[PDB]
This record gives C-alpha cells, structure tokens and sequence, in this order.
C-alpha cells in the first residue's frame, strides 16, 4: 500500500430547525428496476454507496433514464426535496473569470477529474438524508435500501464541496509553483503555463504525482481538445479570445422572445465586437410581456440591425492582459443614451469592449450620462485587472471643470484626457450667476384648475410687456413651466426671470439637456439660443409685486 | 481566558453580504495581514459550510503609510444583539465635547487578546477576493473580538475600565470615552503636556499588554471648544436691489419655518411692482425695523431643541463651491441639534469626492464626541460614483449610514 491521505471531511447540517426528506418511491417497470440494481451494484463496489436498514427513514425518489440511441439505462435521483432543507453553502461560481484579465499561456495542458470526485466523501452524519429505494420486481420483497457515502450528482452541496475540497488538495502546489495556473470546469481541471513546453510536461507530471498523495489519478489518455477552447461562451485561444460565434438571424416575422435572444446575443457580443448598438431593440421589449408578440420593427430598429450585421460580418478578437503595459479605455457617444467602449492596451489590440445604457429618468445630460459610463468601466476594470484604466474621453479639459466646479453635486472621474472624436460632449447652456443689468426681468406664472383642468401661463416686465395664454388640459407644474417657456420665447437675447416655481427650479437646476417632457425639451432649446440666463426664485404667495401681479393675472 | 456568550436579535440570520471588487494593491495588503493574523490564531480558514459574509477592505490611517484592515461590520451589527447584561448603557460622557484637547487613540489592536464565543464566530465569515475571480477567494472567520463589531468595545470593557483605573483616578479632571476602537481622551489642559498625558495613557497598553502595536502610536487631535457652530445671518447693505430684496425674502421665508416671530410683509411691500432686479430700491422705516426684529431673533436659539438618544441623528451636506461645505445635524426637520461648515479641504483641492468623505467623517468624529453615536447620513452625490470612490479615502475604523440626494435643494443657498 502507498499511503493516501484521506479529503478531510466538510461538516454539513439540515437548515434550522427543517427535517429531513420523506418522499414516495415512485412506481417502476420491471425493467428499470433491473437496471437499477445493475447500476447500483457496481456502484456499491466503489464504495459510493452503501446498503442501509429499514431503520433510515428518510426516502429521495429514484428514476431510470434511456440514454438515447444507447441501449442502457442511467440512474437519476431526485434530490430536489433534499436541497429545499440542505443548508446554505459559501458558492465560489458567484465569479466567472473574464478572458481580457487573463495572461497569455504558451502551453495549457488539460486534465480528467471525474474519479477524484468521488474520492470527495459526504460527512458521516449527513448521510442517513441521502437514503433512497429501489423498488423490489412486484412489491414482493422489501424495497433494497441504499445511502450515499460521496457527493452525489445533483445535490446541493456537491459543487461547493467539491470545488473546495480540490483548492484544499492544488494550494501548496499552485504555491509553490507561481508559474502555473490552474482552472476548474466541469469534470476538468486546465493547467498553463509560460514554459518550454519540455519544462512544462515536467510540470504537469509535478502535479499528476501531488494528486497521486491523495490517491487520485487524472488520465494521461487525455483530450482529443484543441484550440480554441469552448468556455462559458468564449472561445480561448493561447495568445487570443473571443465570444463564441454571434450569428443574427434572418427573419420575416420578428417576435418579443425573437427579438430578446436577439440582443442578449448583442449583448453578449456587444463585449468585443465594437460599437454594437441596442435601445431600439430593447424599446420594442417596453412593457409588453407576451412572449410571442410579434411586434413591428420601426425604421429605427432595422438600421440598428443592419448596423449590427455589418459589424458581425467579421470575427474580431480581445487580446489578453499585458500586466506590464498600460490600460486604456475610451468611450463614445452614439445618441438615444448610448455609449460604446473600448479597452486596450496598444492601440487597435483591444482587451474588450463595451456599451453603456443611459438611466431610466426624465432628465438628463451628456456629462452626467459620461460620468456614469465612466464608474460602469471603473468597477468593471478594478473587477478583472485590479486597476482603474485611464480614461480618455470626447470631453475638453474645461468642459469638464465649468461642469463639476458649479454642480450642485460632487462628482469625479479617474485620470483622463481629451480625445477628438465626434461627436463631442459639452455643456449647452449656463445660467447667470448675478441678475443681469439692462435685461429686461420677466415675472412669470402659471396656475391650473385641477378639475377642469384648465389652467393660464404668462407673465408681466419692468418694460410693460404682458402675456396671458389660457391652456386646457394642464395641471399646475406644466403651467408653471410653460410660463417660464413663454418667457424665454419672447424674450431678447439676454434676459432674467423669475419665477415662484419650486418644481421647475428643480428641473433647471439639475441642468438637464434632454427631456421626456417636450416641454422642458423646449425650454431647453430656448436656453442654448441665449447669450445671458438669470433664472431667480421667490416664495408664493408673499405678495412679491410683479409675482403677485402675474398670480392674480394667471389665477383669474 | 474564557469567552462571553453572544447571539445574534431573535428571527434574524446573521450577514450575508457580497464582497465588492479590490484593487490589487488592497488585496495584497490583505492577504499579507490576513497571513500574519492566522499564523497569530486572531483568525482561521473556514469552509463552504459557511454561508455568511461581510465585506473586507484596506485603508492608509491619517499620517500613516501602513495598510489597515477594515472590516465593513454594518450589517452584522446591526443583527449582532445589544449589550445589556452586566451594564445597560453608559451614560454618554457630556463633559467630553467641552475640552480644550480631546485627542482620540486606536485602541482597537487591544481586542485582539480577546477570544470570541466559539458558536458565534461563523458570522465574521469574510473573503478576502481575487483580481478576476480567477484563484478562488480566501475565506477567514474570527476567532477573536473583531476590530468594528459593536461587541468588541462590550466585551472588552470589563477589562478596559480596569486598565485605566491607575491613570484615571491619577488623573480624575480627564474625560475618557470609547466608542468602536477608538478612545477619546479630553484634556482640559495645553497641547504639549496634552503630549505627555496622551504619552503616558499609551503606556498601559503597552505595560498591560506585555502580560508591538500598530496604530496605538496614532493622535487625532480635537477641540471641541474651539468647535464653531452656526447662526443665521442676514445681510448689511447700504444699497439694496430687487434682487436683494427678493433674496433677502427667500430666506426669511425659510427661518420662519425654523423661528416663531418671523415677517416680511413689510420688505415685501417694497417689491411691490414689477421692477428691474438690478434696480435699487431705498429701505422704508417700517422695513429696516422689520429686517432689524427678524435679525434679533435669529440670534436667540431654536425653542424646545432637544436630543433623544431613543432617534436617529441625520445629517445632511451641501457642496458649496470652493472647497466649502455645509451641514446640519437633526433628529426632527429644522430642529438642527449642530451647523457647521468646512472651509479648505486637506489635499483634495480638484477632488470633489475625496473633500466630501473627509467630510463626512469629520462630521461623524464630531457626533462620536457629542452624542456617542453615528448620524445617517443624506449625501449630494450620486449613489454610484459614491459606492465607486469613498473608499480610496476613507482613514477612519468605523463607517456610519447614508443614503443620497438627486434633487437640487433651494435650501444650499440659505446656508450659503
Ligand atoms: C488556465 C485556465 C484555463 C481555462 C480554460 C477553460 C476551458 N475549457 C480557463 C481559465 C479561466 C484558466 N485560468 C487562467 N488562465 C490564464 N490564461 C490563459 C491563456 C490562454 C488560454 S487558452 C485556454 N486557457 C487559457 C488560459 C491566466 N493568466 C493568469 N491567470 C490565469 N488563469
């Protein structure tokens, strides 16, 4: 005998206070049932399970499952019931590694590990809950009794365990040799390396002696696998990466589930193949639920998608992480709240790249829209590099600082600079700071009857200029915004207004340079045609001549 | 020797929060500490049969170029009981913010020869991550009091009243106070023998704790007495404009919703018509008395203000421009319990982020000291570039709550 040591037992308990599982034994043709005892047989033999008494009295179904065009039977248990009371567990999948973050491996070997699983036993006192019945042919004989004495396929706990039961077993060997690499996927495990693949071969046999201490073996009849690697929908080259082929596809009728697969997979794509646009995809998912709602593509999504196509006409590929090097990302503007993202290293290789969706509001800016974008790849990059790229961005350098110096906000973007690509992100509009002297100050109003809902918006001047305009079906705050509107419409090229308007202060203090509101769209088209601003607020209602006079003119 | 039994508030699990990304710098910081720790016994590796987590980070302590660890205990104290059962509170030390010098000391490192009840130690689970999800994450539990956890200071006060029962009663005009791991310490003294008691008091932690320190040799230096608080101010010109004038009606509109007496029918009365806003307009008699009574009364205070340790504390900040910033503490709207303003920002000058979360701590050391708890915090920031930054700036060992702002306050000017 050659000494193993034994895969140190992980303890594992039912929920609180919760019970076990006692579940019927469903009813099997006499056919299955042989099947199963076949298969149970020889599992018994390696020691995977063992026959327990009539005292367990806990019971998961059994099932028999024809493998397709195979003549056998597999054996399938039901645990379902039995994973609703296991325990919660710490899962490590939460993470999947990102192929841009990885370094490039001259020579990545590729071994089995469906054996070492089973060398991962079930904790002693857990085990009496995994028990099950093959029925006996005819009822005629007690049901055979077994219980599991390894991780079972299909339990809750099995991939936990047995993720960590394996990093337990590689740490001192993945420690010891800080050229290696290694990876976990299915049955698998993948090794690289940066070696001459002569000192590389060493390595693995290294490693194939380490799993041997534990008494596991990893077939040197390897795989018949070579590049390119398919993982979790990529495709892993040794020096190169990309997702696994995005085909569109052609059709004459789309549907709401047609068009979703449609841009999951643009989406997906969207992570290296640049300048990929959704929106007028996604605007046509608004709200309607049908899963087979064969909804009409307007004019917008059909170039979209034909922008798409183009764009998916050729593979491209992400290279992989030159920690020496540095990391760029650079961003675009594409209209309709859409940003596009490159990140790269030398110019034109990029890592991968990226799109950015403009927040559901009702207001909004360009600069606000940037800066979100910007934290997006932030996190994204300290995610899979452990850095923050530097950015570069269609900003000027004094855009940016009028922005943030009068924001009522705080706000902050990591180490950037200016890149000339249009189309160029800027402010549209300032407001003055001061009233200003020798524009003409327009006292503005606005008021609705909430039944009716008719309601006037106007205003009166220093210089005798008035309006009154009377509106139907309007509430307060669309004709306090109107009255502002009317203000600005009739006003020179510089002028001040004041208002008693908390909402649309709010409004024009967050600077917004879109709208949902036509309204405050216009409002906003009236601002960029100004040369000078003054927006000034006064309470209600305090008989402010001039706001009184415009409130007893509009309240009539 | 022997632990203290703890359970978590009946019907809650304990804490299960996402680790969030670290920069590689903070995780080799990490995991060389996390090394040292574990070979020390203060923690061990734990399992999958552990659901539980709470975030983890690296911090530079103010004037220091060593990496502290820093656990984001929120949640877990916020499951983790309260601790009535030898004491049932400490009567928060008044005195305190009324001291020449209160200096504040990382006594934290003192907990760690503390053991923690072995059927508790689960909820301390932490990860400590890998770039790129690509090694798996290390995972830790506690098997000591916990630097941040609300127990620790608990637990450990059985033995720290001890430890200062020497120098106290040697030194019974001193205000000591413990909130987390710091320890205020309040003088009433000069800054130089300020510098010999503080000096002193380190001492025991060192002569207690032989039968080296990390941060014991740090100094935070307070004064409470020189602590500027805030009225409201009216404006003295010789000239006004309508401007001015509907300025001047804006705010005492607003203090009146704060103070009782408060009118402006009469400086309203002067804008009366539809004006110029750049044009002057002379006071009345009847205005200038109007605006001189309202000044009188923004002198005195707030009628029935009052604290109630059974609320929250709130604080809101608005940006300024310029480095400045501005604050109130409440518990009820225009009830403020503190003002105040912040007015050059320690190296941050073109970083509006980091000037903000040094704010927010100053903000938090100030209520530490006058009511021996943390405020919830209304922050004017968006809460994405927020959650992105604030740790990169971040020097203290306790964090308090905040939730964010996106609508515009009028009420930045009045304070401005
Ligand atoms: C070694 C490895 C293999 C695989 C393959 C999965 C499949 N099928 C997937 C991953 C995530 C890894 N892990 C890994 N991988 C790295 N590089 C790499 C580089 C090229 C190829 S081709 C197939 N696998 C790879 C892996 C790497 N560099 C630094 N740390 C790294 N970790």
């Amino acid at each position: 005998m050659v000494p193993i040591s034994p895969i140190e037992t992980v303890p594992v308990k039912l929920k609180p206070g919760m019970d076990g599982p006692k579940v019927k034994q469903w009813p099997l043709t006499e056919e299955k049932i042989k099947a199963l005892v076949e298969i149970c047989t020889e599992m018994e033999k390696e020691g995977k399970i063992s026959k327990i008494g009539p005292e367990n009295p806990y019971n998961t179904p059994v099932f028999a499952i024809k493998k397709k065009d195979s003549t056998k039977w597999r054996k399938l248990v039901d645990f379902r019931e039995l994973n609703k009371r296991t325990q919660d567990f710490w899962e490590v999948q939460l993470g999947i590694p990102h192929p841009a973050g990885l370094k490039k491996n001259k020579s990545v070997t590729v071994l089995d590990v469906g054996d070492a699983y089973f060398s991962v036993p079930l904790d002693e006192d857990f085990r009496k809950y995994t028990a099950f019945t093959i029925p006996s042919i005819n009822n005629e004989t007690p049901g055979i009794r077994y219980q599991y004495n390894v991780l079972p396929q299909g339990w809750k706990g099995s991939p936990a365990i047995f993720q960590s039961s394996m990093t337990k077993i590689l740490e001192p060997f993945a420690a010891q040799n800080p050229d290696i690499v290694i990876c976990q996927y299915m049955d698998d495990l993948y090794v690289g390396s940066d070696l001459e693949i002569g000192q590389h071969r060493t390595k693995i046999e290294e490693l194939r002696q380490h799993l041997l201490r534990w008494g596991l073996t990893t077939p040197d009849k390897k795989h018949q696998k070579e590049p390119p690697f398919l993982w979790m929908g990529y495709e892993l080259h040794p020096d190169k990466w990309t997702v696994q082929p995005i085909v569109l596809p052609e059709k004459d009728s789309w549907t709401v589930n047609d068009i979703q697969k449609l841009v999951g997979k643009l989406n997906w794509a969207s992570q290296i193949y640049p300048g990929i646009k959704v929106r007028q995809l996604s605007k046509l998912l608004r709200g309607t639920k049908a899963l087979t709602e064969v909804i009409p593509l307007t004019e917008e999504a059909e170039l979209e998608l034909a922008e798409n196509r183009e764009i998916l006409k050729e593979p491209v590929h992400g290279v992989y992480y030159d920690p020496s090097k540095d990391l760029i990302a650079e961003i675009q503007k594409q209209g309709q709240g859409q940003w596009t993202y490159q990140i790269y290293q030398e110019p034109f290789k990029n890592l991968k790249t990226g799109k950015y969706a403009r927040m559901r509001g009702a207001h909004t800016n360009d600069v606000k829209q940037l800066t979100e974008a910007v934290q997006k790849i932030t996190t994204e990059s300290i995610v899979i590099w452990g850095k923050t790229p530097k950015f570069k961005l269609p900003i000027q350098k004094e855009t940016w600082e009028t922005w943030w110096t009068e924001y009522w906000q705080a706000t902050w973007i990591p180490e950037w600079e200016f890149v000339n690509t249009p189309p160029l992100v800027k402010l549209w509009y300032q407001l003055e700071k001061e009233p200003i002297v020798g524009a003409e100050t327009f006292y503005v109003d606005g008021a609705a009857n909430r039944e009716t809902k008719l309601g006037k918006a106007g205003y009166v001047t220093n210089k005798g200029r008035q309006k009154v305009v009377p509106l139907t079906n309007t509430t307060n705050q669309k004709t306090e915004l109107q009255a502002i509107y009317l203000a600005l419409q009739d006003s020179g090229l510089e002028v001040n207004i004041v208002t008693d308007s908390q909402y649309a202060l709010g409004i024009i203090q967050a600077q917004p340079d879109k709208s949902e509101s036509e309204l405050v769209n216009q409002i906003i088209e009236q601002l960029i045609k100004k040369e000078k601003v003054y927006l000034a607020w006064v309470p209600a209602h305090k008989g402010i001549g001039g706001n009184e006079q415009v409130d007893k003119l509009v309240s009539a | 020797i022997e632990t203290v039994p703890v359970k978590l508030k009946p019907g809650m699990d304990g804490p299960k929060v996402k680790q969030w990304p670290l920069t590689e710098e903070k995780i080799k910081a990490l995991v060389e500490i996390c090394t040292e720790m574990e070979k020390e016994g203060k923690i061990s590796k734990i399992g999958p049969e552990n659901p539980y987590n709470t975030p983890v980070f690296a911090i530079k302590k103010k004037d220091s170029t060593k990496w502290r660890k820093l656990v984001d205990f929120r949640e877990l104290n916020k499951r983790t009981q309260d601790f009535w059962e030898v004491q049932l509170g400490i009567p928060h030390p008044a005195g305190l913010k009324k001291k020449k010098s209160v200096t504040v000391l990382d006594v934290g490192d003192a907990y760690f020869s503390v053991p923690l009840d072995e059927d508790f130690r689960k909820y301390t689970a932490f990860t400590i991550p890998s770039i790129n999800n690509e090694t798996p994450g290390i995972r830790y539990q506690y098997n000591v009091l916990p630097q941040g956890w609300k127990g620790s200071p608990a637990i450990f006060q059985s033995s720290m009243t001890k430890i200062l029962e020497p120098f106290k009663k040697q030194n019974p005009d001193i205000v000591i106070y413990q909130y987390m791991d710091d320890l205020y310490v309040g003088s009433d003294l000069e800054i130089g023998q300020h510098r010999t008691k503080i000096e002193e008091l380190r001492q025991h932690l060192l002569r207690w704790g032989l039968t080296e320190p990390p941060f014991l040799w740090m100094g935070y230096e307070l004064h409470p007495d020189k602590w500027t608080v805030q009225p409201i101010v009216l404006p003295e010109k010789d000239s006004w404009t309508v401007n001015d004038i509907q300025k001047l009606v804006g705010k005492l509109n607003w203090a009146s919703q704060i103070y009782p007496g408060i009118k402006v029918r009469q400086l309203s009365k002067l804008l009366r018509g539809t004006k110029a806003l750049t044009e002057v307009i002379p006071l009345t008699e009847e205005a200038e008395l109007e605006l001189a009574e309202n000044r009188e009364i923004l002198k005195e205070p707030v009628h029935g203000v009052y604290y109630d340790p059974s609320k929250d504390l709130i604080a809101e900040i608005q940006k300024q421009g310029q480095g400045q910033w501005t604050y109130q503490i409440y518990q009820e709207p225009f009830k403020n319990l503190k003002t105040g303003k912040y007015a050059r920002m320690r190296g941050a000058h073109t970083n509006d982020v980091k000037q903000l979360t040094e704010a927010v701590q100053k903000i938090t050391t100030e209520s530490i000291v006058i009511w021996g708890k943390t405020p919830k915090f209304k922050l004017p920031i968006q809460k994405e570039t927020w959650e992105t930054w604030w740790t990169e700036y971040w020097q203290a060992t306790w964090i308090p709550e905040w939730e964010f702002v996106n609508t515009p306050p009028l009420v930045k000017l009045w304070y401005q």
